[PDB]
Formats: C-alpha cells, sequence, structure tokens
C-alpha cells in the first residue's frame, strides 16, 4: 500500500549523482512496488544520506 | 482458489537423456520417426540435440534444434542459491504478461513453509492482489526467515481474474548453518612398513578432533584421505645408438 | 583397500559423522598417505556487511 | 624390365581395415603374396594373397586387416615391418602402428553444475572412420586439483557405441573446473578430455549480447566505437531496464580496467547505443603513440538489471581487435612450394583478424595488373601466377583493391617458397588444382589433371593412377589414359558423402630419366568439402507450426536419419548456454578433431617425392632401392 512520491523522484533526477529511469516517471501510484537508486560515487568520509 | 490448480514444480537443467533406434524401412535413405514427448514445466527455450551413431555411414549431430516454450501470463520465482539460518532474506518473485492490450488484476499466494519464517501461517496467510498493465514486468519482494537446515520448498501461486489462467511455481534452495565452513586439518601421517612400523604389521592411531567453538545443532564430516605416492625412480632410456654405428 | 602402482594416486574418501578416535593398519610393501580432516561449522561468527 | 612397386598408408591403425596398391609395369597372370608381421625380429600377424588381371592394368585393390594383438606393449613406440612378394621378388617397408586406435567423444547434458546434483555422460568410441567399435575404456574423474575422485573401466561390446556413465557430485565438494578423462584400455596415452564447472549458480532469466556496429576497431577513428546492447529473453522476447558497460584491453596474461569508461544506459526495448570516444581511451593508457595499441585486443563487460531488479545477467564479448587494416591474410591452406614454369596457383585465406571469414574483397599483386578475384562464403579467393622458370626463389605478399577504402589500409605479408627438387633436372612437375567452388554431395567436381612435359617424352605416359586420402586411408583408386596430344583432361569426379571433410588427390605415374633408369613423378593437391554430415539426421517438429508450444505440452518429434542408427537425444536449457557456453559438442569440433589427428598438415608438393609422399602421408618402395623416410610422433611438428 505505499508507493514513494514523484516530485521527490524528479528532484533527484535533476540533481548530480542521482539517476531514476524515464519508465519509472510514468508509473503512478498505481503501481510502484519497487525502486531502484544508482548513485555516481558514494561517500567514505562520511555518511551520504537520501529522504 | 489455489487449492484445485495444480503448480510448475519439475525444473531440469538437462532431460531427455534418452536413447532411440531407427529401425522402419529407408526411403531413400530417411527414416521418419514419431515420437511423443512431454515438455518440462519450465518456461524457457530448450536446446534439443541429437547424435546418431550408424553402422554404415557414421556418427552425426544435427543442428541443434531451439523449442520456445511460452505463456501470455506466468510467473518466475527467482531465489538465491543458498540461505544462512536465523537470518531475515527477501526474495523475488516476478510476474511476467505479454498479452498485447488487456489490464490484469492478479491474486497472488504463497503457501507457509513449517521450516520457514514468513507472514504464512497455517491461519493467516497471505492475500494480496496486484495490478499489471498489458506489455510489463511486476515483482513481489518477500521476507523470510530460515531455521532449520536442509533442502526446502518454496510455493508461489498466482491466478488471473476474469480469465482462467493460472500458474504456480515450486522451487528447491538450500538452508546454511551460520558461520564459516572450515576445514581443521586432524590429522597428516605417513604409511611406511619396516620403517615406522613394528616387523611387517603397524596401528596408527588417530585422536578425536578438536572441535572447540562447533555450532551445536549441526552435524560434522570426517573425511579420511588415502593415496598412493609414486616412487618412479632411475634405470630410464640407455645409451643411445649412435655409439653403436660401427660394430 | 589396497594400493597398486597402476590404479595408485585415486582420492580413496571414508566418510564419518561421530567424532572417535581411528585406528588404521598400513601393512604391505611400499609407502602411503593418509589424511584426515574434519569439515565443520564454527562459532566465529562475527559482523556480513 | 618389369617394374613393381608398393602403395601403403603412412601410418596404420589396429583392428581397422588398411589398403595397400600394387602395379605392374608385366603383363600377365601374377599372384602377390602380402605378409604382415611384428617388429622388431621375426616373430606372423596376417597373410593376404591376390592374383593381378592384365586386362585391368594391374591395380592394386588389395586390403588386409591387421591381428588384435595382445602382446603389442612400457618403453618406447613400437614398427610393424610389411612384406611383398610377387612370386620372384621381395619388397619390404616399415611402418608406424598407432595407439589411436579410434576417437572417444564424451558428451555431457550440461556445462555447469551445482553440488548435489549428477553429471550424465555419454562416451562415443568410433573408429578413424567415424563408425562405432567395440573396445574397453577406462574413465577418470579428476577433481579441480587434479587428482582423480573416482575411475571406472567399461566395456562397448554389442553396445553401438554409446556408454552412457554418470557420477554424483557430493553436497561437500570443491568448486571449480572439473574433469572427465577417458582412454581406451590399450592406449593409456589416448586421454581424451572434457572439462565442465561446478558452481554454485541459479538460472538466468535472459541472454544480453554486446554487438559493434563495426565488428573490428580502427585506431584513426573520428567518432569512436559504437557497441550496441541486445537483451533479450531466452525465450526471444524484449526487456526493458538499465545496463552497466565498462571497457578494458586484454594484454599478456592481464586485465586492466577503465573506469572513467564506467557508462550506464537505458536499455529502450531491447536495444542500446554506447559509444566509446578516442579521448577516453588514449587517457586510459599513459603512451604517446596510439600506434603502440596494435597488437591488443580490447574486451567489453557489460550487466543488465532488470527494472524489477531480480536478474543478475554480466556478459563480455572480448577479443574487440584495434588494427590499422580490417582484412588480414592467410598462408594456412596454401603450400610452400613453387612449381616453375607451371602456373602456381594460391589457396588465398583473407578474414576478419579474428578468423571469421571475409566477404567480395579482390587481391591484389604489387607488380601483377588487372587481376582480382572475389571472395565466397567460405572465405577463399583464387589467384594464378607464372613462375620464372630458373631456380629463382619467390617471395610475394597479398594486397587488396577493395573501394571506399584508404590505400593504406592494405595489409601485407613476406611469404617464403622454395623450388621443387626436380631429379635429373627433368622440368616435369604435376597439378591437380582444382576450381574452387562450394563442394557438396550428390554434385559433380570436374578435377583437372594439370600437365606440364616434354615433348621428347610426352608420349610415353599412357595412364595416369590418381589415389583419394581421407582420414588418413586410401579412400579410392582409379586409373585415366592419357593419348599422346592431349595437355588436360577432366574427371567428372561424383563426389558423395564419403568425402567429407576433405581429401587427399595423389597422382602418381612412371618415368625414365635421360637414360634407362626408374623414376616417379607424383603430387597431390589439397581438397576441402562443405562440412556437413556424412549422414543425414535433422530433427524438427511433426505439427504444421500452428501456435506456440506451452508448458506441460505433449510435441510429436520427428527425426529423420540413417537406417541401422542409434539416435541419442538431450534437452538442455539455454541458461546453462548463459552461464557456460564453452566446451560444447558441435560438428565442427569433430571434423577439427579429425583434421588434427589427420595423418597431413602441410598441403603437399615438398622437396622431393619423398617429400610429397610424406606431406600426403604415403609410403612408397620398390625393388629399385627408392625409399622414403618415417615419423615416430603422432601430430605433426609445430
Ligand atoms: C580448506 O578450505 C579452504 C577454502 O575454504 C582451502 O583454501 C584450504 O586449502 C582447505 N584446506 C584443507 C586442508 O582442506
Amino acid at each position: 500500500g505505499f508507493a514513494p512520491d514523484t516530485d521527490d523522484l524528479k528532484q533527484l533526477a535533476n540533481g548530480v549523482d542521482r539517476y531514476i529511469s524515464k519508465y519509472e516517471l510514468d508509473k503512478a501510484f498505481s503501481d510502484r512496488n519497487t525502486l531502484i537508486i544508482y548513485l555516481d560515487k558514494v561517500s567514505h568520509s562520511e555518511d551520504d544520506c537520501l529522504a | 482458489a489455489e487449492e484445485n490448480i495444480v503448480s510448475r514444480s519439475e525444473f531440469p537443467e538437462s532431460w531427455l537423456w534418452n536413447v532411440e533406434d531407427l529401425k522402419e524401412p529407408p526411403k531413400n535413405g530417411i527414416s521418419t520417426k514419431l515420437m511423443n514427448i512431454f515438455l518440462k514445466d519450465s518456461i524457457t527455450t530448450w536446446e534439443i540435440l541429437a547424435v546418431s551413431m550408424s553402422d554404415k555411414k557414421g556418427i552425426c549431430v544435427a543442428d541443434p534444434f531451439e523449442v520456445t516454450v511460452m505463456q501470455d501470463f506466468f510467473i518466475d520465482l527467482r531465489l538465491p542459491y543458498s540461505v544462512v539460518r536465523n537470518e531475515q532474506v527477501e526474495i523475488r518473485a516476478v510476474l511476467y504478461n505479454y498479452r498485447q492490450n488487456q489490464e490484469l488484476k492478479v491474486r497472488v499466494e504463497l503457501l507457509h513453509n513449517p521450516a520457514f519464517c514468513s507472514l504464512a501461517t497455517t491461519k493467516r496467510r497471505h492475500q494480496q492482489t496486484v495490478t499489471i498493465p498489458p506489455k510489463s514486468s511486476l515483482s513481489v519482494p518477500y521476507v523470510i526467515v530460515p531455521l532449520k537446515t536442509g533442502l526446502q520448498e518454496v510455493e508461489v501461486k498466482a491466478a488471473v481474474y476474469h480469465h482462467f489462467i493460472s500458474d504456480g511455481v515450486r522451487k528447491s534452495l538450500k538452508v546454511v548453518p551460520e558461520g564459516i565452513r572450515m576445514n581443521k586439518t586432524v590429522a597428516v601421517r605417513t604409511l611406511d612398513p619396516e620403517r615406522l612400523g613394528r616387523e611387517g604389521v603397524q596401528k596408527e592411531d588417530i585422536p578425536p578432533a578438536d572441535l572447540s567453538d562447533q555450532v551445536p545443532d549441526t552435524e560434522s564430516e570426517t573425511r579420511i584421505l588415502l593415496q598412493g605416492t609414486p616412487v618412479a625412480q632411475m634405470t630410464e632410456d640407455a645409451v643411445d645408438a649412435e655409439r653403436l654405428k660401427h660394430l | 583397500h589396497r594400493i597398486h602402482w597402476e590404479s595408485a594416486s585415486l582420492l580413496r574418501s571414508e566418510e564419518t559423522k561421530e567424532n572417535e578416535g581411528f585406528t588404521v593398519t598400513a601393512e604391505g610393501k611400499g609407502q602411503g598417505t593418509l589424511s584426515v580432516v574434519t569439515m565443520y561449522h564454527a562459532k566465529a561468527k562475527d559482523q556480513t556487511c | 624390365s618389369p617394374m613393381y612397386s608398393i602403395i601403403t598408408p603412412n601410418i596404420l591403425r589396429l583392428e581397422s581395415e588398411e589398403t595397400m596398391v600394387l602395379e605392374a609395369h608385366a603383363q600377365g597372370d601374377v599372384p602377390v603374396t602380402v605378409t604382415v608381421h611384428d617388429f622388431p625380429g621375426k616373430k606372423v600377424l596376417s597373410s593376404e594373397k591376390t592374383v593381378l588381371t592384365p586386362a585391368t592394368n594391374h591395380m592394386g585393390n588389395v586390403t588386409f586387416t591387421i591381428p588384435a594383438n595382445r602382446e603389442f606393449k612400457k618403453g618406447r613406440n613400437k614398427f610393424v615391418t610389411v612384406q611383398a612378394t610377387f612370386g620372384t621378388q621381395v619388397v619390404e617397408k616399415v611402418v608406424l602402428v598407432s595407439l589411436q586406435s579410434g576417437y572417444l567423444f564424451i558428451q555431457t547434458d550440461k556445462t555447469i553444475y551445482t553440488p548435489g546434483s549428477t553429471v550424465l555422460y555419454r562416451i562415443f568410441t568410433v573408429n578413424h572412420k567415424l563408425l562405432p567399435v567395440g573396445r574397453t575404456v577406462m574413465v577418470n574423474i579428476e577433481n579441480p586439483e587434479g587428482i582423480p575422485v573416482k575411475q571406472d573401466s567399461l566395456s562397448s561390446q554389442n553396445q553401438l557405441g554409446v556408454l552412457p556413465l554418470s557420477w554424483d557430485i557430493p553436497e561437500l565438494v570443491n568448486m571449480g573446473q572439473w574433469k572427465i578423462r577417458a582412454y581406451y584400455e590399450n592406449s593409456p596415452q589416448q586421454v581424451f578430455s572434457t572439462e565442465f564447472e561446478v558452481k554454485e549458480y541459479v538460472l538466468p532469466s535472459f541472454e544480453v549480447i554486446v554487438e559493434p556496429t563495426e565488428k573490428f576497431y580502427y585506431i584513426y577513428n573520428e567518432k569512436g566505437l559504437e557497441v550496441t546492447i541486445t537483451a533479450r529473453f531466452l525465450y526471444g522476447k524484449k526487456v526493458e531496464g538499465t545496463a552497466f558497460v565498462i571497457f578494458g584491453i586484454q594484454d599478456g596474461e592481464q586485465r586492466i580496467s577503465l573506469p572513467e569508461s564506467l557508462k550506464r544506459i537505458p536499455i529502450e526495448d531491447g536495444s542500446g547505443e554506447v559509444v566509446l570516444s578516442r579521448k577516453v581511451l588514449l587517457d586510459g593508457v599513459q603512451n604517446p603513440r596510439a600506434e603502440d595499441l596494435v597488437g591488443k585486443s580490447l574486451y567489453v563487460s557489460a550487466t543488465v538489471i532488470l527494472h524489477s531488479g531480480s536478474d543478475m545477467v554480466q556478459a563480455e564479448r572480448s577479443g574487440i581487435p584495434i588494427v590499422t587494416s580490417p582484412y588480414q591474410i592467410h598462408f594456412t591452406k596454401t603450400p610452400k612450394y613453387f612449381k616453375p614454369g607451371m602456373p602456381f596457383d594460391l589457396m588465398v585465406f583473407v578474414t576478419n583478424p579474428d578468423g571469421s571469414p571475409a566477404y567480395r574483397v579482390p587481391v591484389a599483386v604489387q607488380g601483377e595488373d588487372t587481376v582480382q578475384s572475389l571472395t565466397q562464403g567460405d572465405g577463399v579467393a583464387k589467384l594464378s601466377i607464372n613462375t620464372h622458370p630458373s631456380q629463382k626463389p619467390l617471395s610475394i605478399t597479398v594486397r587488396t583493391k577493395k573501394q571506399e577504402l584508404s590505400e593504406a589500409e592494405q595489409a601485407t605479408r613476406t611469404m617464403q617458397a622454395l623450388p621443387y627438387s626436380t631429379v635429373g633436372n627433368s622440368n616435369n612437375y604435376l597439378h591437380l588444382s582444382v576450381l574452387r567452388t562450394e563442394l557438396r554431395p550428390g554434385e559433380t567436381l570436374n578435377v583437372n589433371f594439370l600437365l606440364r612435359m616434354d615433348r621428347a617424352h610426352e608420349a610415353k605416359i599412357r595412364y595416369y593412377t590418381y589415389l583419394i586420402m581421407n582420414k588418413g586411408r586410401l579412400l579410392k583408386a582409379g586409373r585415366q589414359v592419357r593419348e599422346p596430344g592431349q595437355d588436360l583432361v577432366v574427371l567428372p569426379l561424383s563426389i558423395t558423402t564419403d568425402f567429407i571433410p576433405s581429401f587427399r588427390l595423389v597422382a602418381y605415374y612412371t618415368l625414365i630419366g635421360a637414360s634407362g633408369q626408374r623414376e616417379v613423378v607424383a603430387d597431390s593437391v589439397w581438397v576441402d568439402v562443405k562440412d556437413s554430415c556424412v549422414g543425414s539426421l535433422v530433427v524438427k517438429s511433426g505439427q504444421s507450426e500452428d501456435r506456440q508450444p506451452v508448458p506441460g505440452q505433449q510435441m510429436t518429434l520427428k527425426i529423420e536419419g540413417d537406417h541401422g542408427a542409434r539416435v541419442v537425444l538431450v534437452a538442455v536449457d539455454k541458461g546453462v548456454f548463459v552461464l557456460n557456453k564453452k566446451n560444447k559438442l558441435t560438428q565442427s569440433k569433430i571434423w577439427d578433431v579429425v583434421e588434427k589427428a589427420d595423418i597431413g598438415c602441410t598441403p603437399g608438393s615438398g622437396k622431393d617425392y619423398a617429400g610429397v609422399f610424406s606431406d600426403a602421408g604415403l609410403t612408397f618402395t620398390s625393388s629399385s632401392g627408392q625409399q622414403t623416410a618415417q615419423r615416430a610422433e603422432l601430430q605433426c611438428p609445430q
């Protein structure tokens, strides 16, 4: 019964180091069971937090 | 719902390992053979190969015959090779649809395993209904806790509303005891009579293994390996014949 | 078991479930090798992430 | 004076059929007795008798079968003395016997296994005619370390060549490349191998292939290298997902990766379009010159993740060559000796630099002009060059005159050719040149017998005797008269199914060299046939292709084959081919095994007639004292 928001994913795709597929965008609240995120780099010095 | 409907269980990686004899009278050197075989429950492509051993012509392998097996709506349950006891694990139940123009609203369930700890219980069972637009793929994540070591069973069944189309998949996975599989060499010995023995006959004692930090409720495996060491020696090829060309 | 030169260099494996002392008798003429290894699970469970 | 000679294969195998040829140059009914007795010493194996026929010009269509002996056994290898006597004179020669009594084709149901399953395998025991035979076999199963874990010994008596065995994989076992080594009981050095994986895996749900638009790579590309992604399900459908692509360089026993060329692409409906730029490749290494990359190949590693994040398919197209010229020339099937005066045809094999044959590509010569050809499906072109009649060696290279391309992209390679040592400076040669076409069973090949003698004694060559050597045996023999005034004759040979994969057509005839003295002029030419089955085994469906098969349904398979043949079936998923497509049984593998075990490696036309027959794999001996050399190994040097 849960699904991630669309505008947040749009903002993430707008920003660097974050990529969400276009096919995920036109995948509205009816079906968003699983999500996929790709990170360009992972920071080892500190913790990279995304919400 | 999922009680009078059978599932798919036979998923071998190689079958039809059979032999056949061509005994029909020849028709310009070609014999026709009509044989009934049953394709496996797996939904994939089968590379059927044939090798003929004739007593007059010779051996011959046929160009690989590819058989494509298809369904307009099915389920694939993807599992790792092995799991570890008393841990949280997540598995993928993909639903594939290849009907070009039809919206699907399907009910999916998995039967409980007494050797597994999921939300599935003898009374409280999974009851979820999902929606698939035509020509797309889905994915259901499932949470499980392995309890006892062994080859266990995973059941999944799916039924589409307003159509007489159903599917089921049974898969087998290994459950491994927690910890690192290690191999503590108990003993290595050289066996040699009349050198370390007492007048031919010998007797050597192997103490029990330490096993101080063994995980309880597990069974171990003691392998005794025997081997013969070649003592190949001298007396190789003698003098060459070149020196004998004068006698 | 019998070890012959022609049939040597073969993995003769004897499997045991119980941890107990063993007694081997090496007779005849020649040499040989023997290895006893217990494969098991140990409670050295560290963090795996 | 009556003249006699022996024709025998260079190597004969135990428990088989061998054929020798006798010729009389002595009309009249004369019997011949051939005796095979072991060597060294004089201990008898076999003896045969046959009377010649004057009306047939005395061909030797005489055969023998070597006994299935048991005391032949360690130490150095063994020879056999073969003797012939046509009543009044004795001729004997030494021949080599082979422990390679046949071939063992070990075929497993899969390529990769799990701990806790069963390896199923079939040993196909054939002989050098690729025919079922009954022998005893010793089988070993070796662990990845190299020590057997199981051994067995079976017999193939009245089993029609199929030896089905099985093995159980323990649940507590070592992972890696497991081996099966089977050899005939009589031949401990005839080890046949089959390596299969043992791994902890799970079936992939789709096959991904990474294919280049241009299958090679060029240094001076101003656009880059384009590779496309075809990720299709194993049942032939289209995917929707993402992929990660990285590159590298295949140096000597190492792999260098380029994290800069680590790209991510959306697989849009089973399709991708990845472009590797030249700047990234240049920055990957620290070489000031790009030309130093010639001689090394790239590899593309792709990994496609579905939108469900379920499967994990890592596919690699290793070996993308970087070459200045996209065409490479070979001299594999071309002889290393040239014929002065006689036109010396060259078998030109021009291919993509990774072995795949080219097509519609010509060949050019530095000095010769207006001469060009075209490449057929197999990948062989043709040319004709007249040679210097003197003893000057010929060294030539093959150039390409392909259009829409630069003149600096034409490959070259110096080839060394040696003159033939004609006995007595007679300038008499032989050329069994054949027109290069697609040879199929049931067709007719117009084999040409090119001739170049002198008018002084050209009319004294009454007939030509031709011999066919296939799989190291005298397949057939024949004669063709040569009346005076003819310089070319055509033999419309009906090529049957017994000429696969190839046949050495050697020809011989007698001669007198300038004073009452016996000589033999002979030559052979390599001829290859399109590699289809000797028999006709095909598999299909007895239905009418109405609709797709459905899981759990039956289909009535149709198998077409010979009569009296034993056909074995294996149905295996293509997911194992996804995980490991290595070591698969194919008819091309069988023919390559035969060719590697064939008695000939050089095309022919050696330094002398003895060298000619050594290349052709023959032993000729006569009362005049002429004899050839001998060879003791099994495979050709280098
Ligand atoms: C024990 O297993 C490890 C692999 O986990 C291997 O490297 C090692 O050689 C093995 N030792 C013995 C004695 O079997």
